[PDB]
RNA sequence: CGCAAGACGGACCAGAGCGAAAGCAUUUGCCAAGAAUGUUUUCAUUAAUCAAGAACGAAAGUCGGAGGUUCGAAGACGAUCAGAUACCGUCGUAGUUCCGACCAUAAACGAUGCCGACCGGCGAUGCGGCGGCGUUAUUCCCAUGACCCGCCGGGCAGCUUCCGGGAAACCAAAGUCUUUGGGUUCCGGGGGGAGUAUGGUUGCAAAGCUGAAACUUAAAGGAAUUGACGGAAGGGCACCACC
């Protein structure tokens, strides 16, 4: 963002996921939710926070598929997009 | 890179396009306890010794 | 390639199977037993016949072989076939059983039993194995 | 005469799906027809996992996989021998190999 | 002959029995 | 065999069937197989009726003691767990065993050495042994089967309900089967216990033979 | 089975199979006396009610309408009534 | 590092869903619609299939605008080859994208018209409802979700079977067929000639729908079997193969 001399002082210019990571998460036979936030902080930073989810097979289940109905994902897309708003 | 001995402890299967190299379990007798697989020409028995003039390769298994 | 043929092995078994008690393990005398119950016109085949004799001989010697017989078949498929413990795993002192057999023996006559020592249902109905 | 029963393809109720690009070839595939890998596989095969372990700056560091999915069309698959001509009657076997 | 390239020369040879009736009207 | 006190189920026989466990059937079900079923138990297994059980045991050895002569009544069990079982069984009934290995075409084929030609199957289990069953179709030759909850009545012409799987089942039924002709033939008493011993037509592990050798020093 | 008694089902059986393919067509709703805690009176809600049954003068709610079985108000007993 | 424009919605994505079919996949909102379940709601035969007539109808193609990122018929060039107006490669106009009008065809396929009844089994799965031990989240329980275990109805399917059918492949429908008749629409009659000529009709055009005959011919074809062959896959053998 700026130099004082012999030191470039750096700021924060977004978060990121390492593909690697970001690739190891998506598997089949479970739903894959995103939900973005274009949102304001305190002072003039604007961001664009994007969550990813992935629905759990329980602990107990026999069924393979382990799929959410579209009102229970677009539920979900509602919740993370209310609490990025909420912690920013 | 030196140049070191290791002992044929099994000889595996006969790999090469035309069956031209014995692939081998060699012990370096230096290391007593490292084994690498290692593909060797001409005719090998178990408990021969190899003169490997380097120890870092290892071949692909049958 | 020292494979005994069809001819040197069905003439070694019926030899064992018919003339057993008349050999050994001794190649050079049973070579000679081979001789004396069998008519074999080449004296190759009979050293064969004799040879794969032995290796049966040796086989039955360790357990009984898929294609021939003993005569009592033999002391432990008959004798020992016929064991039979102080009591039997049957008489069981308390018996476990689960409380539906304990409902389908009170809906039979046998409603009551002293020696049934009726179960806990087992809890968490899980009994599959999960798909894919 | 039908040779499979299914048409060699993956759909029941619908009609069409959408076209692929082989990733071999070009080739538009239907993505239900399309023969699919998920290769998962380490950036270093086994020669290179020794030199960079001893060459790495971190504690044990485990390596990062590269995770592509394949989608090749029928003739790709065959040649690059990824699938395979069956029997009549093993054609059948829908069960993965080991 | 693929029954295709039939059916196109057969359209070809239609468009020129057209091209060649229509100069007479 | 019905609502007769002679051949009524007795207390003894069925604290022989609940340590043997031939009312614990199958996790799977036959639609041929629901009506000798009491009730399913959770975790899924099935619980046999053991009165039904009892009743087609019965019929079965009717089905034998009609059959005039006594050696033409073949008994076969391919797997293991029968092989001792049907072998003991020839002794008591008189019948002929064909323990291990059905020869396809040893009903069909009059040229084989080992041609049987019997009036009546017994068989331990209609899958294992399915070629002694599909041979019955080829001959007429009805069939009694010891079947589970599991098992396909194709070609079975009266089932006994059991657990055909477990060791000690097998030659419990075998056993009961066998008491059970040797009475209705009028050889032995029916208010005096049976001199051969239900254990003795069990199947053991090959473990347990070297085991007994070892235990018996 | 060849042999079943079409005549006579079990019970069982009859209320197992779908409320049309019964031996004899029967329904699988009811009725039942609803009671809530401020008011004294008893109201005959259906069991499929699907509308916001209301007591007197608007007591409480009573029934909320769901798919099938209609869901009673956390404090209303019921006993299912027949003749 | 940015910025712009125009395409397209990977992975999740399935023998999963929805739609009459063509077809449909980023988020959010609005607009109407729909199957299925639930119902001790209502009307009370209002139905099924359908000449005429009508809506929709992939892609390509056409006409007028807006746009043109990528790809790319035609074209030009470089290669290969004997030639190579191909396959390969670099460019590249129409087109590909959007709006308004045409067009009415596809291997538009499940190559299987629609409605109704009956005739084995089993495990799944999608939707809705019903019942049931138990785990789990909202903790503070209620009741809802996530599971588990079953039942019912409708759906895409699957496996198995001497139902039965079929020339067979195969088909729970392609069965209930010489023991031949539940209702109804379309349509085939050896192969070519030919979806041609001709007339009509629709279209701006391309072309669509309707549509013969003369003549010619003993087979064309379907399913399956055995061989031979392959520039398909795998296995084995030989110093008339190799190392």
């Amino acid at each position: 963002e700026d130099v004082q001399g012999k030191n470039c002082l750096t700021n924060f210019h977004g978060m990121d996921l390492t593909r690697d990571k970001m690739c190891s998460m998506v598997k089949k036979w479970q739903t894959m939710i995103e939900a973005h936030v274009d949102v304001k902080t305190t002072d003039g930073y604007l961001l664009r926070l994007f969550c990813v989810g992935f629905t759990k097979k329980r602990n107990n289940q026999i069924r393979k598929t382990s799929y959410a109905q579209h009102q229970q994902v677009r539920q979900i897309r509602k919740k993370m997009m209310e609490i990025m708003t909420r912690e920013v | 890179q030196p140049i070191k001995l290791a002992r044929v402890t099994k000889v595996l299967g006969r790999t090469g396009s035309q069956g031209q190299c014995t692939q081998v379990r060699v012990e370096f007798m230096d290391d007593t306890s490292r084994s690498i697989i290692r593909n060797v020409k001409g005719p090998v028995r178990e408990g021969d010794v190899l003169t490997l003039l380097e120890s870092e390769r290892e071949a692909r298994r049958l | 390639g020292r494979v005994r043929t069809k001819t040197v092995k069905k003439a070694a078994r019926v030899i064992i199977e018919k003339y057993y008690t008349r050999l050994g393990n001794d190649f050079h005398t049973n070579k000679r037993v081979c001789e004396e119950i069998a008519i074999i016109p080449s004296k190759k085949l009979r050293n064969k016949i004799a040879g794969y004799v032995t290796h049966l001989m040796k086989r039955i010697q360790r357990g009984p072989v898929r294609g021939i017989s003993i005569k009592l078949q033999e002391e432990e498929r008959e004798r020992r076939d016929n064991y039979v413990p102080e009591v039997s795993a049957l008489d069981q002192e308390i018996i476990e059983v689960d409380p539906d057999t304990k409902e389908m023996l009170k809906l039979l006559d046998f409603g009551s039993l002293s020696n049934l020592q009726v179960t806990q249902p087992t809890v968490g109905m899980n009994f599959k194995t999960p798909r894919g | 005469t039908k040779k499979r029963r299914n048409n060699g393809r993956a759909k029941k109720g619908r009609g069409h799906v959408q076209p692929i690009r082989c990733t071999n070839c070009a080739c538009c595939v239907p993505k239900d027809k399309a023969i699919k890998k998920f290769v998962i596989r380490n950036i270093v095969e086994a020669a290179a996992v020794r030199d960079i372990s001893e060459v790495s700056v971190f504690d044990a560091y485990v390596l990062p996989k590269l995770y592509v999915k394949l989608h090749y069309c029928v003739s790709c698959a065959i040649h690059s021998k990824v699938v395979r001509n069956r029997s009549r009657e093993a054609r059948k076997d829908r069960t993965p190999p080991p | 002959m693929r029954a295709k390239w039939r059916k196109k020369r057969m359209r070809r040879l239609k468009r020129k029995r057209r091209k060649m009736r229509q100069r007479s009207k | 065999s019905g609502a007769l006190d002679v051949l009524q189920m007795k207390e003894e026989d069925v604290l022989k069937f609940l340590a043997a466990g031939t009312h614990l059937g199958g996790t799977n079900l036959d639609f041929q197989m629901e009506q000798y079923i009491y009730k399913r138990k959770s975790d899924g297994i099935y619980i046999i009726n053991l009165k039904r059980t009892w009743e087609k045991l019965l019929l079965a050895a009717r089905a034998i003691v009609a059959i005039e002569n006594p050696a033409d009544v073949s008994v076969i069990s391919s797997r293991n767990t029968g092989q001792r079982a049907v072998l003991k069984f020839a002794a008591a009934t008189g019948a002929t065993p064909i323990a291990g290995r059905f020869t396809p075409g040893t009903f069909t084929n009059q040229i084989q050495a080992a041609f049987r030609e019997p009036r009546l199957l017994v068989v331990t289990d209609p899958q294992a042994d399915h070629q002694p069953l599909m041979e019955a179709s080829y001959v007429n030759l009805p069939t009694i089967a010891l079947c589970n909850t599991d098992s396909p009545l194709h070609y079975v012409d009266i089932a006994i309900p059991c657990n055909n799987k477990g060791a000690h089942s097998v030659g419990l039924m075998w056993w009961m089967l066998a008491q059970e002709v040797l009475r209705m033939r009028g050889t032995i008493s029916r208010e005096h216990p049976w001199e051969v011993m239900p254990d003795l037509y069990f199947y053991r592990d090959p473990e347990e033979i070297e085991k007994e050798e070892q235990a018996a020093a | 089975p060849l042999a079943k008694d079409l005549l006579h089902p079990s019970p069982e059986e009859e209320k197992r199979k779908h409320k049309k393919k019964r031996l004899v067509q029967s329904p699988n709703s009811y009725f039942m006396d609803v009671k809530c805690p401020g008011c004294y009176k008893i109201t005959t809600v259906f069991s499929h009610a699907q509308t916001v049954v209301l007591c007197v003068g608007c007591s409480t709610v009573l029934c909320q309408p769901t798919g099938g079985k209609a869901r009673l108000t956390e404090g209303c007993s019921f006993r299912r009534k027949q003749h």
